[PDB]
Order: structure tokens, then sequence, then C-alpha cells
């Protein structure tokens, strides 16, 4: 169960920029920052974790400087760089807590959908994948003690705590279950067969066309796909001449009892 | 660079007369900048959801849209056009 | 504006102590600086200060920064007439050349002379060629004293400090002239002037 | 320090073309430029992190190129009324690597005025008055005054010379100078400047005191169409001998 925070920043020219983050606590979007809005939008009512009032208060205020920051430092290294709008800088970043042993983390930043830098122990550091001219970049960004201070307190002494905060206030909803309905049809022609499940959570589930109590590959799944319930769906599919097969479905909703179909 | 993989779905099966949600999943496309509309035979739909815009791993991008539709016997699609996409794109709903 | 300083400006005599204030609201905060600027002449830098320190020393200088509240202050020890500019408080955002600044209107500050043994008097001197074409000259007075410059008829300079470094000698001094009829008794009858003062006849 | 700007002073006819120019002895890749209205605040108007970058800070009609480090020219295509200001350039040490972000360093400045016509540029008029008989019997001291008059704009340098040899100590000179007309915005000014010495050198009249005024005004190539003699850059001067 980590946790995802996602910051999307998109340039149009020197003159417009909109940028926008969500947290994603493992499969559940927590939170919701808007360009317009001040504050930070909570989307369940455990959001806010064990955080006071107080304690959230200091934190969103941290966000609201570094939006603004943020936003200012890509338009300059635009024009120090001579980087081209318009520009789509994504973010991600965040941890997981672990009972056992200490929490992970991680801080990631691709430009123009590709990997470009990341934060790893008390530095900034480019990906194999950015050229040899973001170097510059990162000198700069690197020589800003400060920033990397506060960075590293996040990712090591704030998160995992927000983290903690959220797995037990949030501990009933993340153990829910929900049964997905399921039922079987014919489908376009190469005659191809589907089998169609919706309605469930958490995400993990198993889907796979077999004849026998023995099953076969070559069972085609589809893409997992939501609902506005957080629920999910999904079609597996198989392609064949040969009438006689079953579909089966295992999940942790239909406890112990997996669900079978026929034809 | 990317391009949009549309697909057009429903909640729960359609059982025409009874109300349902119809679903259409817009991903992994680049950059973010995208417009989506709901269409019925051809004509937008004025009142829609969508999620808030995210990406996955791969940074792609992936959103939402959603209504509340009653199906009948009223053809029903989602509209797309992006950065890479030369004229708009239509995806028709299966039933 | 994100700075702002206090006092707007300020006089005082030579020897004596003064302090500079400094309030920001820019955010973040890197570092604040001190510019002394002047009359009309570039600013040069002072003092240097990054959050981590709250102390720097030059000179007869030092400067305090306390990030807490978000103000400076400048004190100035043992003041000299070579003090008298604008000190203008500068701070900047970023900890790299990614930084914007931010600069404060500034602070006047006067330094005037202590005049321990004064002496007034009003004199007139003749010209070198032309005939006679005089100007008056009311020097030797204490800086508590104030003799203002906007007249079109008679023309009288502001209140001007020189200083004979070989002789340890400071002395105040302010000219009037006039085009027009012109006695000396009047030019100067139209500021303060200490009722001990020396004149020609 | 290490930084310089040409002309300090410059009045210009409106729609004439304008370079300000700025070099740095220092390395420094940052530099400045600012634009500083009397009695007001340090305004950015330009900024350069090195070569080839050139980036507006105010929108102005300025124009600044970066070709080469040490150069940082500023232009104006033409020039009008409301660029009458102050204009300093500026370089920090800042980048590369250091415990702090390098301080900056700021060039002497340039004052430029740009007039609709040149019609009321005024040389000034000098004159030096030698001390009171009255003020060295008493003081035991002697003040000589240089009076300089009738002249505008009121770009102007004035100067003490005593024996060939420029001087300092015993020197002050007004603040700013003075209106004759202070009811008119193009009025002529006049300043004033006083030099005290020991009455026995005065007595000396083999002596020589002499204040000069720069005038900085029109060029031989700019257009003089009236009467009197085109108020061009020039020096003034005024001298007396020590005497008995
Ligand atoms: C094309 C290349 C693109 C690269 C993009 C860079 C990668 C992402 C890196 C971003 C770093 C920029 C962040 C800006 C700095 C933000 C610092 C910050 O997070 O401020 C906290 C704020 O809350 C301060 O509050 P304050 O009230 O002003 O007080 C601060 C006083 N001190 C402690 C700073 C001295
Ligand atoms: C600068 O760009 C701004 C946004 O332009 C965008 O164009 C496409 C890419 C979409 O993002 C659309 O939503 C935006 O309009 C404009 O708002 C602004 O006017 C532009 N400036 C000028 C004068 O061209
Ligand atoms: C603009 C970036 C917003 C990213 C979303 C963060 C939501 C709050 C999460 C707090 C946990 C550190
Ligand atoms: C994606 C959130 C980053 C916050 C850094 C202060």
């Amino acid at each position: 169960f980590p946790l995802r925070c996602l910051q999307i920043s998109s340039f149009a020219n020197s003159s417009w920029t909109r940028t926008d983050g969500l947290a994603w606590l493992g499969e559940l979007q927590t939170h919701s920052w808007s360009q317009d809005s001040d504050t930070v939008r909570s989307l369940k009512p455990w959001s806010q974790g064990t955080f006071s009032d107080q304690q959230w208060e200091t934190l969103q205020h941290i966000f609201r400087v570094y939006r603004s920051s943020f936003t200012r430092d890509v338009k300059e290294f635009a024009k120090m760089l001579r980087l081209s709008y318009p520009l789509e800088l994504q973010v991600s970043a965040g941890c997981e807590v672990h009972p056992g042993q200490a929490s992970n983390n991680f801080f990631h930043v691709a430009f123009q959908g590709k990997d470009i830098l990341s934060f790893q122990g008390t530095s900034w550091e480019p990906t194999q994948e950015a050229p040899l001219w973001v170097n510059l970049a990162i000198q700069v960004l690197n020589q800003d003690k400060w920033t990397r201070e506060t960075v590293q307190w996040l990712l090591q002494g704030t998160c995992p705590q927000f983290v903690s905060g959220l797995l037990e206030s949030g501990k009933s909803e993340l153990k829910k279950q929900v049964k997905p309905k399921a039922w079987l049809s014919r489908g376009p022609s190469p005659l191809l067969l589907v089998c169609h499940v919706s309605g469930f959570y958490p995400k993990p589930v198993w889907v796979k066309w077999m004849r026998g109590e023995q099953e076969q590959q070559g069972t085609q799944p589809g893409d997992i796909l939501p609902n506005a319930d957080e629920t999910w769906y999904l079609r597996a599919t198989l392609d064949v001449v040969a009438a006689g097969l079953s579909c089966r479905v295992k999940h942790s909703s239909l406890e112990g009892q997996d669900i079978v179909l026929y034809w | 660079q990317r391009t949009p993989k549309i697909q057009v779905y429903s909640r729960h099966p359609a059982e025409n007369g009874k109300s349902n949600f119809l679903n259409c999943y817009v991903s992994g496309f680049h950059p973010s900048d995208i417009e989506v509309d709901l269409l019925k035979n051809g004509e937008r739909i004025e009142k829609v959801e969508h999620s808030d815009l995210s990406f996955s791993k791969d940074w792609s991008f992936y959103l939402l849209y959603y209504t509340e539709f009653t199906p009948t016997e009223d053809e029903y699609a989602c509209r797309v056009n992006h950065v890479t996409l030369s004229q708009p794109k239509i995806v028709k709903w299966d039933r | 504006n994100q700075v702002e300083q206090s006092p707007q400006s300020l006089i005082i005599l030579e020897g004596k102590n003064c302090t500079l204030q400094c309030n920001y609201t820019v955010s973040p905060f890197s570092n604040l600086r001190w510019y002394k600027q002047d009359t009309g002449r570039g600013p040069v830098s002072l003092t240097i200060m990054t959050f981590s320190e709250n102390t720097k020393s030059n000179g007869r200088y030092t400067a305090t920064l306390d990030a807490d509240t978000k103000q400076s202050s400048l004190h100035i020890t043992a003041s000299q007439l070579s003090d008298s500019a604008s000190y203008i408080c500068v701070v900047s955002d970023r900890g790299s050349t990614l930084g914007r600044l931010y600069f404060g209107r500034g602070t006047q500050l006067t330094v005037w002379p202590d005049i321990q043994n004064p002496d007034p008097a009003v004199y007139q001197l003749r010209d070198s060629k032309s005939s006679d074409k005089s100007v008056c000259l009311f020097t030797d007075f204490d800086s508590q004293t104030n003799v203002s410059q906007k007249d079109s008829d008679v023309y009288i300079t502001d209140k001007c400090v020189l200083d004979m470094r070989s002789m340890d000698f400071k002395s105040n001094s302010a000219v009037a002239w006039s085009n027009k009829d012109f006695a000396c008794a009047n030019a100067f009858n139209n500021s303060i002037i200490p009722e001990d003062t020396f004149f020609p006849s | 320090a290490d930084i310089y700007q040409t002309p300090r002073y410059l009045v210009i006819g409106t729609g004439k073309k304008i370079t300000l120019e700025c070099s740095q002895t220092m390395g420094h890749d940052k530099m400045y430029w600012y634009q500083q209205d009397p009695g007001m605040e340090l305004h950015l108007i330009h900024y350069s992190y090195g070569v080839n970058s050139t980036e507006k800070g105010l929108s102005s009609e300025s124009t600044v190129s970066r070709i080469r480090t040490e150069h940082f020219p500023l232009t104006l295509e033409s020039a009008r009324p409301s660029h009458t200001s102050q204009y300093l350039c500026a370089s920090s040490e800042e980048g590369a690597l250091k415990e702090s972000v390098g301080t900056q360093y700021f060039g002497p400045g340039t004052r430029l005025l740009v007039l609709e016509d040149l019609k009321n540029v005024f040389p000034p008029e000098v004159a030096v008055f030698e001390p009171s008989e009255a003020e060295i019997s008493h003081t035991q001291k002697a003040t000589l005054v240089c009076l300089a008059t009738g002249f505008y704009p009121d770009h102007v340098e004035l100067s003490w010379w005593v024996n060939g040899k420029e001087v300092h100590s015993g020197v002050c000179t007004d603040p700013q100078p003075l209106k004759e007309q202070p009811a008119l915005n193009d009025s002529r000014y006049a300043l004033s400047s006083r030099l005290r010495v020991s009455a026995t050198f005065w007595q000396n009249p083999r002596n020589h005191f002499r204040c000069q005024v720069q005038f900085y005004g029109l060029s031989e190539n700019d257009e003089w169409t009236q009467d009197r003699a085109k108020p061009v850059t020039q020096i003034v001067s005024a001298e007396a001998w020590g005497r008995a």
C-alpha cells in the first residue's frame, strides 16, 4: 500500500501554465490539488490521517510555496537551457511503510514524457535517459542546500508518518471487499469467446478460460478498467473453432469459492 | 509522442430501460491536453463527470469520463481529439 | 512590496551610533544583502547573509539576521560623514543563480559633523576677475542650525560640510548670491542664525 | 570597482538610437541591467546568465545583446522621454561553487536625459571668489568659492585644482544643483563649491587656484540651428592667485 504523490505541470507558452496534483494510497486516490483552488482537497474522510489541523496546515503551506516556486524554476531553466515550449513536466514521489522494516522512498521527475532526474540519498541525480546538457540543471538544483534538506525530511521523516496515520484511519476501507458480477458473451469474429467480470475491489484478480480442471494458456486477458465506484471491470477472451468449455474467476470477495461459467 | 487508447464500456450489462453508467477510458496518451466528448447519436452530452487526470508508471496519462445513461435499442459513442489525432476520433459502444 | 525598511530617513551627529531596520515577507528565503549607495553613484555591497548566519561584520558595519521573524538590522558604529547615503536591503528567494531579487525603497542616512567649537560668521567674497560680482558665505556654524535652499530672487545654497584632513578640522558653510542692490545682512535674515555671528562692514 | 560604464552622462533628442556600454574585467557569468528613477528603487530591466543569454526583467523598449562575456551593451532603437533615468549595470559572482551566492558588483551608472528638442542646452559659466580679508584675520583660514551658473541639463562635474594637482581636502560641493527659474520644468541650474585653505597658503601669491566644471552636452555631430554657440561637451574654468 504505497503512497503515490503525482504532479502534472504543463507550460503552453512562457505566458500560460497549469499545475495539478493528486495522492494515491495504493489503488485509491486520496487527495487532489487543483491549480485554481488554494487548499488541497481531501477525497476521503480519513484523508488527513492522524495529522492535526495544525500539522496539516503547515504541510499545505509548504506545497503552496512549492507549486509556485517550482513553476518559475522551470520557466527559468527554459530560458537558461534554451528549451522550447510547450512543455510537460511530471513528478511522482512518495514512500511505502513496511511494518517489519524501515520504509523506502522515491522522488522521480520526467520531462516531455521521459525520466530525467530523481532524488536519491542527499542530492539530485540524472537518469540514464537524460542528455548531457541536463547536468547543468542538476548542478543548479544541487547548489540549493535548504531544498535538498527539506526534500529528505519529507521522504524519510514526513511521508512515512503521514502514511501510518492513513493506514490506521483508513484500515477499515482498504479491507473492504466487493463481489464482482460475471457473465459470458459471443463477441467479435476472428469465433472468439468473452468472459466479463465487473464491480470488484481490491484490484488483484484471476480470470482464465479452461475446458477442464486443468486450465490452458492462450487466454487473452484484457485490461483492468475502473468505475466511478473505484470498482473494476475485466474481459478475458479466447479464440477457437470445439464448443464446450468454462470460465473461472478467483478473488478475495468470493472467499474460498471461485466462480465458474460454461459454454 | 504517445496516442490515446480509447475504450468505451458500462458499469453493469445493459438492460434496456434500466438506468446505467457509461464509462469511457482514455489512456496511454501524451502529452496531457485532451478533449473528450461523450456522444448520443452524434450529439454531445452536457452532463458528464470525469476522474482527475493521472499517469501510469510509464508516464502515460489516463482519465475516466462517465454519465448516467438509460439505454435503448439510441447510439452512444466517445469522441476524442488529441495532439496526435489529425481529426477527432470516435469509439462506439458495444452492448 | 515584499521588502519594507525603517526608518525612512534619519540624521545623526558623527561619532554616534545608529541601527537600520529591514522586514521582509519574501518566500522562500535564501539570503539577505545590505547595499550602501552614495549620492549619484553605484550601489555598493556591504554584507551578504545566508539564513545559516546571524552575523556578518564589515568594518564599522555589523549586520544581524533573524530568519524566524523575517527581519534584519544593520548597526553602524562611530558614524562618520562618509556614511551619509542610501542603505538598501536586498533579499533573494533562491540559493542559486535561479533567484529573483527584491530591493527595498532604502533608508536615507545623513551624518552631520559634531562642532565642538562653533564660530558663526557671515563673510563677503569678491570675484577674482569681474567687478564686483560678490557672494555671501555663511560658515563655521553648529550643525544644530539649519539653512535651506527654492527661491528665484536671491539664492541660498544648501548647508554643506567640508573636512580639512590635515588639520582634523571640519566646518559648515552656505553660499548666497544675488544679481540685484544686495546686502549680506539680508540674504541670511532668513534661517535660524546663532544670535552671535561676526559680520563685514 | 572592476566593472565599467560609458558614458556617465548623455543628453539626446527623441528618436535617436542609443546604446549604453558595459564591461567587466571579472569573469562573472551573470549580469543585470537596472533602471533607477530618482528617489525610486532599483528596477530590473535585463539579466544574463552568460554569453548568448539575454532575458527581459518591467517591460522596456530596450534590448540587451550578449555576444561576449565581458560585454553587456544595452540598446534603445528609438529614444523617448519616458526612458529618462539612471541606468546601472551589475554582475554577480553567482553560480559555480561557493558557500554563498556571489555578491553583486555595480557600475558608476549612466544618467541619460531625453528631450523633444536640444534647443534648451546651455554650458555653465564659472567664477571664483577670493577669500574675505575679514575671515582670514578671524579664523586664520581662507575659503575660496566657486560658482557655476546657467547650465542645462545638470550633467556636470566640478573639481578644484591647486598648483596643478586636484585636491579633495578642504572641498565641499553642493549635494545637487539648484534651479535658476524653478517655475519651469526646463530650467538652467546653478552650482556652488567651497575650498578652505590655511591663511598662510593663500597668502602665497605663487599659489595657483583653479576650479573647473566638466559640462556634458551635445557633440560635434549633433545638429545645431540656433544663433548662439553650440553647447557641446566642454570644460569651463576660473582661476585665482594668492596674495598679501
Ligand atoms: C527541464 C528541467 C526541469 C527540472 C525541474 C527541477 C526538478 C524539480 C525540482 C524542484 C525544486 C524547486 C523547489 C523550489 C524551492 C522550494 C523550497 C520550499 O519548499 O519552500 C518552503 C516554504 O514553505 C518556505 O516558507 P517561508 O515562510 O518562505 O520560510 C522559508 C525560510 N527558510 C527556512 C527557507 C529559510
Ligand atoms: C499562450 O497559450 C495559452 C494556452 O494555449 C493553449 O493552446 C492549446 C495548446 C490548449 O492548451 C488550449 O487550452 C490553450 O489555449 C493561451 O491561453 C494564450 O492565449 C497563448 N498566448 C498567445 C497570445 O498565443
Ligand atoms: C502540486 C502537487 C500536489 C501533489 C499532491 C499531494 C497531496 C498531499 C499529500 C501529502 C503527503 C506528503
Ligand atoms: C509531488 C509533491 C512534491 C512536494 C515537494 C515539496
